């Protein structure tokens, strides 16, 4: 139900 | 609906109920758990900044009784230990930063050593809440909190204390800087088309933001040096920089409300750059106004120093007022002439003597519409009113009505009326000549009295 | 009639000896002696008896320390790691009531006590009197935790994330290794923000792994959710984290034990914006049990 | 000591970036619905006005007019590239088609009401997608004037 999104580690 | 209110002041009452319930008989932890829940009611979105206010102004009721509790609690030898570490256990953040905040300055009469950190701390910790209204009255019940324990100059000489007056003006700064911005940021949350709404929202929260430079000038270690160099610096920093019109009218005002008039006299030039710097839909008119008003009143002031003789008054504002209006792009004609008004009953107030000054406010008003191409002048239009009014004043005001007929500039004014003003101005000048008896008039002054018959016959 | 004999087990340090603490299911909290690895195991075993006139026959009585490692429910799956023996009486007779004194000599305690989801590690003394059909057996659970100091290296966590053109944030733990009543000290650093965030919290998840290779279960366990931050900051917007761990009462970190299980922390930052879409980053943290001094 | 106050140092905001307006501004408006055509192809058409300071978005303001399937076409073409889990349309109703119902069918005033709402609700929680905002379609969709389907 509830969106998830891994924040991505930056270049 | 507004019942959320009252469901939400009910459910407060019926947890600061169970909370007074253990603090008599002495469970803590378990009055903090009911504290918590109480503040929980602080978390809502749903209530507008009326009814928010009402439920924040019910629960700071509450939350005093568990702050004395605590400071008595503590004064008698019985400290509770880890109190400040305890309360940051709360997993949601406003009740979590409310209760730290009590906490808090119970810590600060009770262990004078660690004031500096706590106040440095609490203000800092605040950070936590973005949100623009909750911020705000979070960040003004830090600033209540604290009010009698900040550092200041004429305090109880206890040499394990920390923290001075620097440490005080940093703290209130900063809060203030960080309220504004909460402030200024609720412009632009919510939907569009509340433009209107939110602007009447914001104006209510006004007094919040103010109380801040209300608390600044409270302390008394605050000097006229201080003020020109730190707190004014820390103030028109915030001010010029928020480019936000509702926000530096409000504070400008503010300013010269609430700090003394000898703050006001060496500060004049930093403030009137200040206001030249302003948002375009503020109304500039209205703080030179106010603070001249201010400046006025302190020149009539007995048992009191009075105005500096180095401080050449007329000289900056004049030589300001001009330069302001020049910053400004569409002024009223009619607002030019409110200033000429007020910079005559400056230099009438502050300089009685001085009679040359009045008739330079005359001669600078005749350039004004010499240099405005104008149109005839109707008695309906707003400038006839006000340059009615900015010439009754030499005459309403003086002693001897025969020094008004000494005045150079005075009748080259009556050009740029209505053929109707023209008529009442001059009945109303000669009327008082004789309404006070006449004595011998002199050379310059029979050639005023025939000028004042020419315009009302003709 | 009831039972013939009846087995206790006491300590000779059983007055002086600190006593510990564990969560079992359903909320149950047994309380057992602490002991630390290389101390020594001794005491008496009491054989109370409680049918006078009768005979107890036994073909030999001992007692044994044991240290196990118990997966799935599964007696068939335990594992003894350690295993000494006390030979306590050859085969006889017990009329009467009798005492044995017994001592384990600076006993090896290579892990600490656990009771988890899948494993449980313990420790216990097995009083054992051997009979024709069906031994009387008696257990005496023993608590042992395993002590450390502080790191050699403790760095500082210190790492940018985000969603490309959308949000990048730069977040920051003052340590890697935290003790079990330590505090996150910590910042959040808003570089780009063009969503409209509602609210920010870091969690504390524990993590417990069990068996070998693709063998591999693993329950999680969120043990704390604390909210850092309530509304939509702007860029250059620092929030402050100040977590104690003291107010979740954790284990320590347990990694490989006896290449069996696993028990890991992690600090899950999770952000949520207006539509309630979530936003997430984990971070491992060891845990350790700091030794008093 | 008396209480732990350590917090991390942090670096000053800058004060263009504490006073200066946000930057995730996104508001949609579904509204005002007309009758197109005549007889047997009638349909109601809504106009879709945007108000934004994204960069991803061409104009900080747009105002289109469209239909219920370029909402059915925006979501199939989402649902097949994007990898985002879509949200539901407010319903296609066919039975509110079927001849001699007691209403006006698909031009009744509270199903007009309660679909523009249900789009309003669907295109904010798409057009404030991180990953959705990348796609071709939803600026198609949001801000050209007439959808091409080629």
């Amino acid at each position: 139900q509830p969106e998830l999104y891994l924040l991505n580690t930056m270049s | 609906g507004s019942k959320l209110l009252d469901e939400a002041i009910q459910a407060v009452k019926v947890q600061s109920f169970q909370m007074k319930r253990c603090l008599d008989k002495n469970k803590l932890m378990d009055a903090l758990k009911h504290a918590s829940n109480m503040l929980g009611e602080l978390r809502t979105s749903m209530l507008s900044p009326k009814s928010y206010y009402e439920l924040y102004m019910a629960i700071s009721d509450e939350l005093h009784y568990l702050e004395v509790y605590l400071t008595d609690e503590f004064a008698k030898g019985r400290k509770v230990a880890d109190l400040y570490e305890l309360v940051q256990y709360a997993g949601n953040i406003i009740p979590r930063l409310y209760l730290l905040i009590t906490v808090g300055v119970v810590y600060v009469k009770s262990f004078p050593q660690s004031r500096k950190d706590i106040l440095k701390d609490l203000v800092e910790m605040c950070r936590g809440v973005q949100h623009p209204l909750r911020g705000l009255f979070l960040r003004n019940y830090l600033l209540q909190c604290t009010r009698n324990i900040l550092p200041d100059e004429g305090e109880p000489t206890d040499e394990e204390t920390t923290g001075d007056i620097s440490d005080s003006m940093d703290f209130v700064l900063l809060n203030f800087a960080e309220m504004n911005k909460l402030w200024v940021r609720m412009q632009h949350q919510g939907h569009s088309r509340d433009r209107e709404k939110r602007e009447r929202e914001r104006q209510e929260l006004r007094i919040l933001v103010g109380t801040n430079l209300v608390r600044l000038s409270q302390l008394e270690g605050v000097n006229v040096e201080r003020y020109k160099q730190i707190v004014l610096t820390g103030i028109l920093e915030q001010v010029v920089n928020c480019r936000d019109a509702l926000a530096q009218e409000y504070l400008m005002e503010c300013i010269i409300q609430v700090f003394p008039d000898e703050f006001h006299l060496q500060t004049l030039n930093p403030f009137l750059r200040a206001c030249a710097e302003l948002h375009q839909n503020v109304n500039v008119k209205n703080i030179i106004i106010a603070l001249i008003d201010r400046l006025a009143l302190f020149a009539h002031r007995e048992d009191g120093p009075g105005i500096p003789a180095d401080i050449k008054l007329f000289d900056i504002f004049s030589q300001q007022v001009a330069t302001v209006i020049q910053s400004r792009q569409d002024m009223p004609s009619e607002d030019v002439v409110s200033l000429q008004v007020s910079l005559i009953n400056l230099a009438m107030k502050c300089y009685p003597d001085r009679v040359d000054y009045v008739d330079k406010v005359l001669e600078t008003t005749v350039e004004i519409f010499n240099k405005l191409n104008l149109e005839h002048i109707a008695t309906s239009s707003a400038v006839s009113k006000e340059l009615t009014r900015l010439l009754k004043i030499p005459v309403d005001t003086y002693n001897n009505i025969l020094t008004v007929l000494k005045l150079k500039h005075f009748h080259p004014l009556f050009e740029y009326f209505d053929y109707e003003s023209r008529k009442s101005m001059s009945c109303y000048v000669l009327s008082n000549v004789l309404d006070y008896n006449t004595e011998i008039v002199s050379q310059d002054q029979v050639d005023s009295i025939m000028n004042l018959v020419s315009t009302l016959i003709q | 009639f009831g039972p013939i004999c009846e087995i206790d087990i006491v300590l000779n340090d059983g007055e002086t000896r600190k006593m510990a603490e564990m969560k079992t299911e359903d909320g149950k909290v047994e309380k057992h002696y602490l002991f630390y690895d290389g101390e020594s195991v001794s005491g008496k075993v009491n054989l109370a008896f409680k049918q006078p006139g009768k005979r107890l026959e036994h073909q030999g009585i001992r007692i044994e320390f044991v240290g196990q490692i118990e997966l799935f429910n599964d007696k068939s799956n335990t594992h003894e790691f350690v295993n000494l023996v006390k030979e306590l009486a050859l085969p006889g007779e017990l009329t009467q009531s009798r005492s044995y004194d017994f001592e384990f000599m600076q006993v090896e305690k290579p892990y600490e006590s656990y009771i988890g989801a899948n494993v449980r590690l313990r420790y216990f003394l097995k009083v054992t009197i051997v009979r024709r059909l069906t031994d009387l057996v008696k257990e005496y659970d023993l608590i042992v935790h395993q002590l450390a100091t502080y790191p050699d290296v403790n760095n500082s966590i210190k790492m940018e994330v985000g969603i490309e053109d959308c949000l990048h944030i730069e977040f920051e733990y003052n340590k890697s290794k935290y003790h079990l009543k330590d505090v996150i000290v910590g910042k959040i650093y808003f570089l780009l923000v063009r969503i409209k965030i509602q609210h920010m919290e870091l969690q504390l998840i524990k993590k417990e792994i069990t068996g070998i290779g693709p063998s591999t279960t693993t329950e999680t366990e969120t043990i704390a959710k604390y909210e850092i931050m309530d509304g939509a900051p702007v860029k250059g917007e620092s929030i402050p984290i100040r977590l104690f761990l003291a107010g979740y009462d954790p284990t320590p970190t347990m990694r490989d034990v006896n290449k069996k299980f696993s028990v890991r922390y992690f600090l899950n930052l999770v952000l949520v914006d207006e539509e309630d879409r979530r936003y997430f980053k984990q971070q491992e943290i060891i845990l350790w049990r700091k030794a008093p001094e | 000591t008396v209480a732990d106050t350590r917090r991390l140092i942090t670096k000053p905001q800058n004060l263009n970036d504490a006073y200066g307006p946000p930057s995730n501004f996104l508001e949609i408006d579904v509204s005002n619905p007309q009758t197109v055509g005549v007889g047997r192809g009638r349909f109601t058409t809504y106009e879709i006005r945007v108000k934004t300071n994204l960069p991803i978005f061409k104009l900080k303001e747009s105002t289109v007019r469209r239909r219920y399937s370029d909402f059915e076409w925006l979501r199939s073409e989402l649902e097949r590239e994007s990898k985002v889990v879509v949200p539901p349309l407010p319903g296609k109703a066919f039975l509110r088609q079927l001849p001699f119902r007691g209403d006006d069918g698909i031009f009744d005033d509270n199903f007009i009401e309660e679909r523009k709402q249900g789009l309003e609700q669907f295109i904010n929680k798409v057009a404030g997608h991180p990953l959705a905002q990348n796609e071709r379609c939803l600026h198609m969709f949001l801000q050209d004037e007439i959808i091409d389907k080629s």
